[PDB]
């Protein structure tokens, strides 16, 4: 029939495309139900915050301070060295400084070798 | 001037505005009209295009090929 | 399918709320309460001041200032055609000779 | 866009001329006795009149007169029509003579091939 | 710029497409009228006449809010409410 | 003195004279739309002046007025070049410019902020003038990053959209990336001329190679 | 500079149209213009002849002189046929604008 | 947050989020003004082939 | 947006979505009114076709299908509203609303300038704190033990009462601010 | 001020593109209900619109009319 | 004129009353050839991917 689409990661599924849409459980009915309480609970508590005309200031995010600690505080804590932690860090520490380092290295060796041998344009050369 | 808003009719246009945009289109084609008529080089061309086929042997210098 | 009763009742009392919010949000006759402390004239006042005083100015600073250093005004030097009069000394730049002219 | 580019792409490319090595045969090669062109203006003259390097070819005495018309009359711009019409007929005429040089390659070059098809069936035979 | 609008002008425009629809007799209509209790459409209907009425007023109904407008006078009270009209 | 020299820094000078005026009752009133316009009217009424010198003997000028500083045997000074295209251009720029000013003034009638709008687009004029008339490459640096931050500016003019704010940083990275080539090219014609003006540049670079020619394609 | 004039004023009677329609910029909207708004009906006409190479207005002295140029030069071949090509997609986009937006019926709200 | 709807009332209308609900790990770079993955009309292998 | 969403969409409410997406769509694709309204009855009568199916896996495979259809020939370019989501006046405005707490920081001379707005906003503040408790005991009072099950909200069931949690709705910042 | 709305009993589908689609519904078993709140649009001014070649040609017959005389003036000045 | 007059065909044929699904032409041109898709999401997530990740 019609062609098909394919999702990527930076072109994903639409739901009216997903097979799980059409095929419902009464399980899947009752984890929306739960979802959808947990997401009136916390709209409730922040609306009460919100709108209370005592209130004075940033009412604060519990979810926002602990995306931001995780983030950055809490890494190094849980981070072991690995073989594929290892051979990452080495190849993006280490490969590109000396690819860089051969690359400046065999461009200066040029430009000197052709210095040496007095063959390199070096007229109006003033400014260095 | 103030224009009423109309309501599933045509807008209330002026006679200004009708004047001015049909003395301008005018004006174009008065303009492409009289350039036509005297730059009309402009568009055709102005000299001829030699034909290579109709220069003489003689003319462009090749000798008989069994000289 | 449709408004529940407590919906369409909550509806209903927010909209007046809201309306009424909206007419005290109107202003009054004297409400923007100030503190107390020819169009050739306009263009001809404009004139002077926008294009005379600047170009007084600039015409000052390149004449005797700028122009006043080698080489901070350099000008392209004048096309010369033959049969032409160079003022500068009373010379006459001499004709092209005869054109093997056509038709 | 032409039939000459047909002619080399799709066809022989040994008979056609080739335009950034023409001429390849002598100018005299044909032409028993053939005259030098001759230039009016003179290096000073365009130096002085600072014709682009461009336009310092062999039309360039009408070229010099039509600056100097233009310039003598600057609010009308419309009086130099006689002026622009003579360097626009010698620029033609230049432009036919590079076909005719064109075209002189172009059978000369087949010329060639003729001959030396010739010389070749008579070593053979 | 253009001109603001009233309650008056919206309950107008709103009951003209309305009697423009044909399976609307304009006899029978009013700003009261329910469209399947009292009139007899269908949600099909119903869709087709939020979709006339977002033409008619250049904006746009979300579908969830749309799926409840069931009578004339809602339809008015909620473009009021979204146009910020009060008189 | 010849006049050509005076009345095209004057056209400059004019434009520059209503951002000074940004800080005044007339900012504060309903007249500085208005007034933006009237300057940008004579501004370019001066610039036609020397345009039909220019149509009569050809004249061109470079005009080195200010000294900015000497790095050793390089000297940047302020100076404008004002040719065939400078000339011609300046008019041309002016005159839509002053059509698009008019066409503001009634298209953006209930803006909050038309005044702001019309500040930033003679900014953006100002920026542009700069451009054109640049005889060396810093001025014409400066004048080339000038036009793309005011053109950041002027397309996120409405903040709260998030579609805006993609479109300036958009158009910022990619004239970026125009930039890097731009800084090569000046970094190339330094080092190998010693010079960063258009004279020596070209009395210098008798065959110019593909380093900075290239350099010059990618900005552009 | 030539393109400076023209296309300077069709992007304003564009925004003339946008501001007539409350801030409306789709072409599938637009419709009628043609007798609805007369002058800048005609502006638009003029503008878009003269962005395509009407003989003898402002896009004429420039536009067939490059296209003269170019078809006379030791060229691309591939670059001389896409300019060929992008000459008459010019004058294609010219006509959907005014097609869509100035000819026909109305489509705008009542 | 593109994917996400826009005619739902969030407590955040621009980053589209509700307060108190879990933050993605890459909400940094999932903003609007950010890496986007919403659904296309094509394909994206389709768009890759026809674009090289 | 004025409305709370529920758990979950029905298949009648999936239908509908469909049927107003494939008419906008449709329309998008037919830019006449004429060549639109003919494909949008040819349209209906295709709903209208399956409208009547007692076996509810049909149906949903029959919308599965339809929707699959949709995607396949969607407009790549569908018209979007000036002030929806996509469109091109969506929110243009954002930057011209400012919030009433906002105003209550002004100068008194700039207070000053405005005796009889501040005279009223005064009365709107005195309202908002005299409800506050009367809001709060009638929210919790409803409220299932477990906690709110969706996200909305009661009127006010007194004479002399408001509907709880109002003020932000109430005094939001006008859709044309400034 | 004020504006009034014109009655809706005056748009018809008759003699319009939308009584040709009616039709064509008609024949295959359908109807459109509306027809109206669209046949607004092919009415009163509305009514008639110029080609594409019309539209270009849109003042071209007083641009005639002022290049004969021009162009008569012009020759008849070379005359005399 | 050639383009004039072939897109004034092709828009006066979007008066009949038949409906066609698009062209891969079509989707290529209307979607820009697909170079802002493409290029404003892979690259762009990969540099602020390895912003983080890595660096
Ligand atoms: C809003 C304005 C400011 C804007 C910028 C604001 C931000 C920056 C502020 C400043 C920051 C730095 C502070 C430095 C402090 C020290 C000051 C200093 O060193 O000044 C240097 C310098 C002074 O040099 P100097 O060494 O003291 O004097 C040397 C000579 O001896 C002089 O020669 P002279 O002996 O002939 O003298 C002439 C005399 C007299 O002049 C004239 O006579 C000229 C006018 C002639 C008019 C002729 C007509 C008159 C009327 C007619 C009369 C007859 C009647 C006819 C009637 C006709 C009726 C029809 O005038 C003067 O001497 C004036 C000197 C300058 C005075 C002003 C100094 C202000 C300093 C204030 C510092 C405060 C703190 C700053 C920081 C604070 C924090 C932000 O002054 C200037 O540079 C001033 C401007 C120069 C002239 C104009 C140049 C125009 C250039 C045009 C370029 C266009 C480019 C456009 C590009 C964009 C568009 C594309
Ligand atoms: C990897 C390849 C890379 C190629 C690089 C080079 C690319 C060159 C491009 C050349 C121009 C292509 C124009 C068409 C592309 C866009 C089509 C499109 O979507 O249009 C909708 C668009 C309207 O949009 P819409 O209203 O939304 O329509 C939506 C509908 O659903 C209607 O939507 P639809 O999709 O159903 O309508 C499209 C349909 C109908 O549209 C057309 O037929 C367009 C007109 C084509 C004209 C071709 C030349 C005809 C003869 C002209 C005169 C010269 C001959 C000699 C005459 C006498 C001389 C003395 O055409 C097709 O489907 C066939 C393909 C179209 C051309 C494809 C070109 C190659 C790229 C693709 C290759 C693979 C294609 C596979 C098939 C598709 C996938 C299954 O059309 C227009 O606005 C008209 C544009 C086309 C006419 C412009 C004027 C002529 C163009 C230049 C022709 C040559 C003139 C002379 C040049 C100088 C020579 C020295
Ligand atoms: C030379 C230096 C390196 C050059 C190449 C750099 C490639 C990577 C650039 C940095 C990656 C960006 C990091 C984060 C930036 C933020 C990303 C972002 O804001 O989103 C993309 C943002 C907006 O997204 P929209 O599509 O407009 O969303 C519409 C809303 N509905 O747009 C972008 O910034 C896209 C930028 C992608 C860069 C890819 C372009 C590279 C092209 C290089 C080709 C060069 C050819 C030049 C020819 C030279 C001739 C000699
Ligand atoms: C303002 C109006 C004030 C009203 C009185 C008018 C004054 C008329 C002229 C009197 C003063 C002028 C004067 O004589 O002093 C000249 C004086 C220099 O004095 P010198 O001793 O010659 O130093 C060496 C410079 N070559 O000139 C100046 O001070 C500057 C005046 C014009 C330059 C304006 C500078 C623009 C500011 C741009 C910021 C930096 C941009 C970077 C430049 C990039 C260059 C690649
Ligand atoms: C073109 C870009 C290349 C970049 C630099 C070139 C380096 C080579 C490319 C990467 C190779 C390895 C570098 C470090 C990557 C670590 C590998 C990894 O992340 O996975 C490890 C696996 O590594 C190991 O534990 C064993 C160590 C060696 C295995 C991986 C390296 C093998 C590389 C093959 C050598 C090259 C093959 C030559 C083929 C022809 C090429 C010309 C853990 O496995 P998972 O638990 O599944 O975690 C991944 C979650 N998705
Ligand atoms: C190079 C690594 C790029 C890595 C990714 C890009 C990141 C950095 C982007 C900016 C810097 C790269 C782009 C500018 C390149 C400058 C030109 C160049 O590479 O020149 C090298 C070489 C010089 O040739 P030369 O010996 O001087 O001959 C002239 C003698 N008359 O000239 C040649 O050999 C010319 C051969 C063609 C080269 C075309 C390159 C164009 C790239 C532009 C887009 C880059 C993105
Ligand atoms: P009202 O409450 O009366 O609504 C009645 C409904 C429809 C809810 C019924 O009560 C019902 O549930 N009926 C059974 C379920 C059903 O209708 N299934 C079929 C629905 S989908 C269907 O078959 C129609 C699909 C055809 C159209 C597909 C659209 C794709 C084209 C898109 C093109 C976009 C650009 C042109």
């Amino acid at each position: 029939s019609f062609p098909k689409y394919k999702p990527s990661r930076l072109a994903t599924l639409p739901a009216t495309l997903d097979p799980a849409e059409y095929d419902i459980s009464p399980e899947t009915r009752k984890a929306q139900a739960e979802r959808l309480a947990i997401r009136s609970r916390l709209k409730r508590e922040y609306l009460l915050q919100y709108n209370d005309p005592n209130r004075l200031g940033v009412i604060e995010d519990p979810a926002l301070i602990r995306w931001t600690y995780a983030r950055s505080a809490n890494i190094y804590p849980n981070f072991r060295p690995t073989p594929k932690t290892s051979l990452l860090g080495a190849l993006f520490g280490i490969g590109p400084l000396f690819f860089w380092y051969y690359v400046f290295k065999t461009d200066r060796d040029k430009k000197e070798k052709l210095i040496q041998e007095g063959k390199l344009d070096q007229t109006f050369n003033i400014s260095y | 001037v103030h224009i009423e808003p109309r309501y599933r009719q045509f807008p209330q246009l002026t006679r200004s505005q009708l004047i001015q945009a049909e003395f301008f289109s005018a004006t174009m084609w008065f303009w492409i009209l009289w350039r036509f008529w005297h730059d009309s080089d402009a568009v055709l061309g102005h000299f001829p295009y030699p034909d290579p086929s109709q220069w003489t042997d003689e003319e462009l210098g090749i000798l008989p090929d069994d000289e | 399918s449709g408004y529940t009763p407590d919906e369409k009742l909550r509806l209903q009392q927010l909209r007046e709320l809201r309306r009424r919010w909206l007419k005290d949000q109107e202003l009054s006759p004297r409400e923007p309460v100030l503190p107390p402390r020819y169009k050739t004239y306009r263009h001809s006042i404009f004139a002077v001041t926008h294009v005379l005083i600047p170009v007084w100015i600039i015409h000052y600073y390149l004449k005797y200032h700028v122009t006043a250093k080698p080489y901070t005004v350099v000008e392209r030097k004048p096309r010369i055609f033959p049969g032409d009069t160079i003022l500068e000394t009373g010379e006459v730049i001499p004709l092209m000779k005869e054109f093997p002219d056509q038709h | 866009m032409g039939a000459h580019l047909a002619r080399r792409y799709l066809g022989d490319a040994s008979k056609e001329p080739d335009p950034l090595r023409m001429p390849t045969f002598p100018p005299d090669y044909g032409f028993p006795e053939r005259k030098e062109r001759e230039m009016v203006a003179t290096q000073q003259e365009m130096n002085d009149a600072q014709l682009m390097l461009q336009q310092r070819d062999y039309c360039a005495h009408y070229l010099i007169q039509l600056l100097k018309c233009k310039r003598d009359s600057f609010p009308n711009f419309l009086a130099c029509k006689h002026e622009q019409h003579d360097w626009d007929y010698c620029e033609h005429l230049d432009y036919v003579k590079r076909m005719k040089e064109f075209e002189r390659e172009r059978r000369l070059l087949q010329r060639k091939k003729r001959r030396e098809q010739r010389e070749a069936e008579m070593a053979r035979g | 710029d253009a001109p603001p609008l009233t309650l008056e002008a919206i309950k107008d425009r709103v009951l003209y497409v309305l009697k423009l629809y044909d399976k609307i007799d304009p006899e029978k209509l009013s700003v009261n009228s329910h469209f399947m209790k009292d009139l007899g459409l269908d949600s099909l209907d119903q869709v087709e006449i939020i979709m006339a009425m977002e033409d008619e007023f250049g904006f746009e109904i979300p579908d969830i809010d749309a799926e409840k407008l069931m009578c004339p006078q809602e339809i008015v009270d909620y473009i009021a409410d979204k146009k910020d009209v009060y008189e | 003195m010849n006049p050509f020299a005076s009345l095209t820094l004057t056209t400059l000078t004019i434009l520059t004279i209503p951002i000074m005026m940004s800080n005044s009752n007339i900012y504060k009133t309903n007249l500085y739309p208005n007034y933006v316009k009237t300057t940008v009217s004579y501004a370019f009424t001066l610039s036609l002046v020397p345009l039909l010198m220019f149509m009569h003997t050809g004249q061109e000028m470079i005009i080195s007025n200010w000294h900015w500083m000497t790095l050793q045997t390089v000297e940047l000074s302020l100076s404008f070049k004002m040719d065939y295209f400078s000339v011609m251009f300046i008019p041309v720029a002016l005159f839509v410019t002053w059509s698009i000013m008019e066409f503001s003034m009634w298209y953006m009638h209930s803006d909050p902020f038309i005044n702001r709008f019309f500040k930033y687009l003679l900014l953006f004029l100002i920026t542009m003038m700069i451009l054109v008339t640049a005889n060396n490459l810093f001025q014409l640096f400066i004048g080339w990053e000038g036009v793309g931050i005011m053109s950041f500016l002027l397309i996120g003019w409405w903040h709260g959209r998030t579609d805006a704010n993609t479109a300036a940083l958009q158009a910022i990275l990619y004239n970026r990336i125009g930039d890097i080539g731009f800084v090569l090219s000046m970094a190339w014609f330094l080092t190998h001329s010693n010079a960063w003006d258009l004279q020596q540049i070209f009395m210098l670079n008798n065959e110019c190679p593909n380093m900075p020619l290239i350099g010059l394609l990618l900005a552009a | 500079c030539m393109h400076a004039f023209f296309k300077a004023m069709l992007f304003m009677c564009s925004g003339s149209i946008i501001h007539s329609l409350n801030d409306e910029q789709d072409i599938r909207k637009m419709g009628g213009l043609y007798k609805a708004m007369p002058f800048t009906t005609t502006a638009l006409i003029i503008g878009s002849l003269a962005l395509t190479g009407m003989p003898y207005l402002t896009g004429f002295y420039s536009k067939d002189l490059i296209i003269e140029a170019v078809n006379m030069s030791y060229t691309n071949a591939w670059a001389l046929l896409m300019t060929l090509i992008a000459t008459s997609l010019t004058a294609a986009y010219s006509t959907r604008i005014i097609f869509f937006a100035f000819l026909g019926k109305p489509r705008f709200p009542p | 947050q593109q994917e996400r709807d826009p005619w739902y009332d969030w407590d955040h209308p621009d980053l589209r989020l509700n307060w108190g609900e879990p933050i993605h790990w890459d909400l940094d770079m999932y903003i609007r003004n950010r890496v986007d993955t919403s659904p296309t009309p094509v394909s994206w292998n389709t768009m890759c082939k026809h674009l090289f | 947006a004025f409305s709370a969403p529920a758990a979950y969409l029905t298949h009648q409410q999936k239908v509908l979505r469909l049927y107003k997406r494939a008419l906008r769509h449709l329309e998008s694709w037919c830019v006449h009114r004429d060549k639109y309204r003919y494909f949008a009855c040819l349209m209906r009568a295709r709903f209208d076709e399956h409208k009547n199916e007692k076996d509810m896996v049909k149906a949903t495979q029959l919308l599965r299908q339809a929707e699959e259809e949709f995607w396949y020939g969607q407009h790549p370019q569908p018209y979007i509203f000036p002030e929806s989501p996509g469109g091109t006046s969506y929110e243009r405005y954002e930057c011209y609303k400012v919030p009433e707490w906002c105003l209550d920081d002004w100068h008194p001379s700039e207070k000053a300038m405005y005796p009889d707005y501040f005279a009223k906003r005064e009365q709107w503040k005195r309202l908002r704190r005299e409800s506050w408790e009367r809001e709060v005991k009638q929210l919790q009072e409803e409220t299932p033990p477990g906690g709110p099950r969706t996200e909305a909200l009661p009127p006010a069931r007194k004479e002399g009462d408001l509907p709880p949690l109002w003020w932000h709705i109430v005094t939001r910042p006008r859709e044309r601010p400034m | 001020s004020k504006m009034e709305l014109p009655d809706y009993k005056q748009w018809k589908i008759e003699g319009t593109p939308l009584e040709t689609v009616q039709e064509k519904l008609a024949a295959r078993g359908l109807r459109d209900p509306w027809g109206r709140n669209e046949a607004w649009r092919y009415s009163g001014g509305f009514a008639n619109n110029v080609s594409f070649v019309g539209a270009l040609l849109k003042g071209f017959k007083w641009g005639f009319a002022a290049f004969v005389v021009a162009v008569g003036a012009e020759y008849y000045l070379e005359s005399q | 004129i050639m383009g004039f007059m072939l897109a004034l065909e092709l828009n006066n044929t979007t008066y009949y009353l038949k409906f066609k699904y698009p062209s891969q032409t079509y989707k290529f041109s209307n979607m820009l050839g697909y170079y802002p898709s493409i290029m404003h999401r892979l690259p762009t997530y990969h540099n602020l991917s390895m912003s983080q990740k890595s660096a």
